[PDB]
């Protein structure tokens, strides 16, 4: 192989978009 | 990867390999991980020679890891590189896979000790202890505090002072005992790079549980100012000025001030200046001539009687002269 | 990719030739010899080869430049001592490019016998960090004798044994 | 330019931009080669795009500034190269997050230094009102807590729900956390909305030796919520024996 | 600002800057330069006085070296190279790869061992970095002259 970086798909998960994003705000809250 | 020797041969373990404890991988990992995962038990050793086990405060292991920043004199900490937090699920994971390999393989009193960070050279500093009694009687209890010098490698130094005080415990009560701990009071003067373990031992009645809590103290000498501008021009004579104010008790004598620096100073001169007493603050002033580009340090040294090899730095940044005819 | 010479510009009396090493090239000091047809062997001269962080093929290829700069060609680095709650930062000189650094490590790395894994950056640590430990236990004595300059004196009396 | 960025590949960087190639050039995730620069930790290339006329306050699809991503990923160059180059130290997110909030949600400790240095607000709220010391409780992040208490954030800041600190540490089975919170003046006994105290947030998840460290501490198990449920109720209804015999021994 | 330190003059460390590296061997060239001045401009440069090559050669006032011969020294020059090389300032494996740095670095040795007053140090600079002529521009010249630095 040692060429995956020439595609699409691998550049994308190369480049981790979702690094970019703010996932979510972590409240967990206690109650059942 | 972690350059390991084993008393011999030495073996690079990676260091994702001590955090998720893949203990087999290299034949280090082991060792690596029990020297950041460790737990301690204090036993109290008596005059009868019976070796007793006492409550004791958690001394945690492994903590600050830290190694210079990238593009700064900045401290970075990468002790989540070696570690989970404490108390996580994956901390608890990879100590139960680890204590099961490794299987496969093979009261009433609350003692709480605050203490400062440091303890300034020839000063002094409060310490504080609280008992805290849960029984529903009054308790007579022995509080033992020490103070011992430790080398950097554990091995005990000298024993610097020690206290024993006699207290009354009300039921259902807390108390808060603050002692002070002098300088002066040390029966002998603490080695060269050796740090402070404080200690404090309580025992009640005819329980046979101690509870015992012990802290890490380093000596802080006094704060050496370096006043230098942060850019200087190649090929032109630089100004550093350096501050040392005495909080000793004593006066600064044979003292010895000497300057060295990669692209700004060849070797290094070593200069005299006067004594110094207490509370008087020294002012000595160098010039010298930057010759290189880049990003240099300037590095000073200071040596008296009271302390030796108190060294501070400061970062210049030398510039290649103006293009001109 | 491998060993390779070309003429990159060239003179009636002069060649100005650009010589490749291969990524994975066993260090230490070499010779340069030209050899021309009929003719006995001549040298052209020594040059030292290192390993690579800013060569992506290297085994020791490092991302960053600033990462670069800060783990090989800064000299000045900062070891950090005292207790965890406070931390006293001392200035220290590595010294990795003083002039006879190079020399003293690749004569200690000269006792290991296996120079055909020297390409490996592996087997180079972990020979010159054991070697550097028995060192470390044979010169290092019991207790200004804390006054310390840099790496680059104590790397001097641990192989000479002079200072 | 924004894979040249990625890698740090100054000549071929410096090539485009030699060419025409837009500096800010923003896509529809808005992600300038400027963020992915600060996100990868390349000095030099946030130094190059920055020359070349890189704009520092451009928000992602998550409004995420560049010091945003270096903040998250504990880049402490990039992120002092941005402050001194105009960076708002107080932008916020979608969620409200400031760049101390991912630095301390990184174990960032540096990081965090460098914005305490630069002005930054230490008790700085998202939209949950969390602030930085509420991220490192959750986080466990004790050496990020301690820096921030030791500059003076409130020990006993209060979320949407009442939590404080202490209550987030107590959950997450953080004990070093709660120990630092404690010594620095946080409130043992302090209640939520729903009036629950650390002891009851602790004996409802089962954490034992938070229990045991908080009773040593001389924490009431006989406090009730707005239920009137007491500590030992909620271990109870959790089946936690140990905690629950522990309460009862104490005082219960 | 407040103390000007004096030197400590200690050795302590002085084996801690010791270089382990072999020197070579070299049949090397030497030159001397005099502190001159030209009479066309009445400036004062450095200018060639005569050259080693294992035989000396001199400079003469013409343009042209002398023929070459075997160096021969007086009492004085001797008693007094000796006189002001035991209480000389040497400067041994300096790390410098220019005039100007090496200028300065002698200057502030000679500052710290009490050679030469700190007042003279500009003086100094000021003459040790001036243009290096040689027996090719000596014609284009109106020829050189002794000369003697003074305090302006």
């Amino acid at each position: 192989e040692e060429l995956q970086d020439d595609y699409e798909d691998m550049m994308e998960e190369n480049l981790e978009q979702e690094e970019y994003e703010d996932p979510d705000i972590p409240e967990s809250q206690m109650e059942e | 990867q972690i350059l390991h020797p084993s008393a011999g041969s030495c073996d690079l373990v990676p260091v994702r390999a001590v955090k998720e404890g893949t203990l087999g991988l290299t034949p280090a990992v082991s060792d690596l991980f029990a020297a950041i995962n460790a737990s301690c038990v204090v036993w109290k050793c008596c005059e009868d020679g019976t070796l007793e086990l006492t409550d004791s405060n958690t001394k945690y292991v492994g903590n600050n890891i830290s190694t210079k920043g990238v593009g700064s004199d900045r401290c970075e900490d990468i002790t989540q590189n070696y570690k989970y937090p404490e108390g996580s699920l994956q901390e608890k994971e990879v100590l139960e896979r680890v204590e099961k390999e490794k299987m496969e393989r093979e009261s009433p009193l609350y003692l709480l000790l605050k203490a400062p960070s440091s303890l300034p050279l020839r000063g002094d500093a409060q310490i504080s202890v609280t008992l805290v009694n849960h029984s529903e009687q009054e308790k007579a209890v022995q509080l033992a505090i020490g103070v011992q010098a430790v080398h950097y490698n554990g091995v005990l130094a000298a024993k610097l002072w020690r206290k024993k005080l006699h207290l009354t415990l009300s039921a259902n009560l807390e108390k808060i005992i603050t002692i002070g701990l002098f300088f002066s009071n040390f029966e002998r003067n603490p080695p060269e790079n050796t740090f402070l373990r404080l200690t404090a031992m309580a025992t009640h009645s005819e329980s046979n549980l101690s509870c015992f809590a012990q802290e890490d103290i380093a000596i802080c000498r006094p704060h050496l100012a370096i006043k230098m501008p942060e850019k200087a021009e190649q090929y032109q004579p630089l100004t550093a000025s350096v501050s040392l104010q005495n909080s000793l008790d004593a006066p600064m004598e044979d003292c010895v001030i000497s300057i060295l620096g990669r692209g700004l100073i060849h070797r290094e001169r070593s200069y005299r200046f006067r004594s110094v007493w207490p509370e008087n603050t020294m002012c000595a002033k160098f010039q010298f001539t930057p010759t290189h580009v880049g990003l240099q340090r300037l590095t000073v040294e200071v040596d008296c009687n009271m302390f030796q090899n108190l060294t501070n730095y400061k970062s210049v940044t030398v510039v290649a002269p103006e293009l001109s005819a | 990719k491998w060993w390779s010479a070309v003429v990159e510009e060239r003179d009636a009396q002069s060649w100005t030739i650009s010589v490749t090493t291969p990524a994975d090239a066993v260090i230490g000091h070499y010779s340069l010899l030209l050899q021309v047809s009929g003719r006995k062997q001549l040298l052209l001269g020594q040059f030292t080869l290192l390993f690579n962080p800013w060569n992506r093929e290297d085994a020791v290829f490092l991302k960053n430049e600033a990462q670069r700069m800060e783990y090989l060609l800064n000299q000045n680095g900062l070891i950090y001592l005292g207790t965890a709650d406070c931390i006293q930062a001392e200035s220290w000189d590595f010294g990795q490019f003083e002039g006879d650094v190079i020399d003293l490590s690749l004569r200690l790395l000269s006792k290991d016998k296996q120079v055909e894994k020297w390409s490996q950056p592996v087997h180079v640590a972990r020979v010159l960090g054991a070697l550097l430990h028995f060192l470390k236990e044979q010169r290092v004595l019991p207790t200004l004798l804390n006054k310390r300059r840099g790496s680059v004196p104590i790397l001097r009396q641990w192989l000479t044994g002079r200072g | 330019l924004h894979i040249a960025a990625h890698y740090e590949n100054l000549n071929v960087a410096q090539l485009l931009l030699n060419r025409g190639a837009s500096v800010n050039f923003t896509p529809q995730n808005g992600i300038t080669p400027l963020h992915i620069a600060s996100r990868r930790g390349n000095v030099i290339m946030v130094r190059l795009l920055l020359d070349r006329g890189a704009q520092i306050e451009t928000k992602t699809k998550d409004e995420l500034t560049p010091l945003h991503c270096a903040a998250r990923n504990g880049h402490v160059r990039i992120s002092e190269i941005l402050l001194d180059h105009g960076a708002p130290i107080q932008a916020k997110t979608k969620n409200g997050l400031s760049p101390i909030h991912m630095a301390a949600q990184g174990d960032h400790l540096d990081c965090v230094r460098l914005l305490l240095q630069y002005d930054a607000e230490i008790d700085d709220i998202t939209l949950d009102h969390l602030t930085p010391l509420h991220v490192a409780a959750h986080c466990g992040h004790h050496r990020v807590a301690k820096v921030l208490l030791d500059k003076g954030a409130k020990p006993n800041s209060r979320a949407l729900n009442g939590f404080t600190p202490l209550h987030i540490a107590c959950k997450k089975n953080h004990v070093r956390v709660m120990e630092l919170l404690l010594k620095t003046g946080a409130s043992i006994d302090a209640v939520t909305e729903s009036g629950l105290t650390p002891l009851h947030v602790a004996s409802f998840m089962g954490h034992l030796p938070i229990v045991k460290n908080l009773l040593q501490r001389g924490a009431s198990p006989n406090v009730s919520n707005v239920k009137v449920e007491t500590p030992l109720h909620m271990a109870a209804r959790a089946g936690h024996t140990e905690v629950a015999k522990y309460l009862l021994q104490n005082k219960a | 600002q407040m103390e000007e330190p004096a030197a400590h003059d200690t050795e302590a460390t002085a084996t801690d800057y010791h270089t382990t590296s072999h020197p070579g061997t070299h049949k090397v060239y030497v030159e001397l330069q005099e502190l001159v001045m030209d009479e066309k401009n009445q400036e004062l440069r450095w200018m060639e006085a005569a050259r080693w090559v294992q035989l000396e050669e001199n400079l003469g006032e013409n343009g042209a070296w002398g023929r070459p011969h075997l160096s021969h020294l007086t009492f004085w020059s001797l008693l007094e190279l000796r006189r002001v090389f035991t209480k000389g300032t040497v400067l041994l494996d300096l790390q410098e790869t220019s005039l100007a740095g090496v200028a300065n670095q002698l200057l502030d040795r000679f500052i710290f061992e009490d050679q030469i007053r700190p007042q003279d140090r500009e003086e100094l600079l000021r003459a040790l970095l001036l243009k290096h002529s040689h027996a090719g521009e000596l014609e284009a010249l109106g020829g050189v002259k002794p000369a003697v630095l003074t305090r302006s």
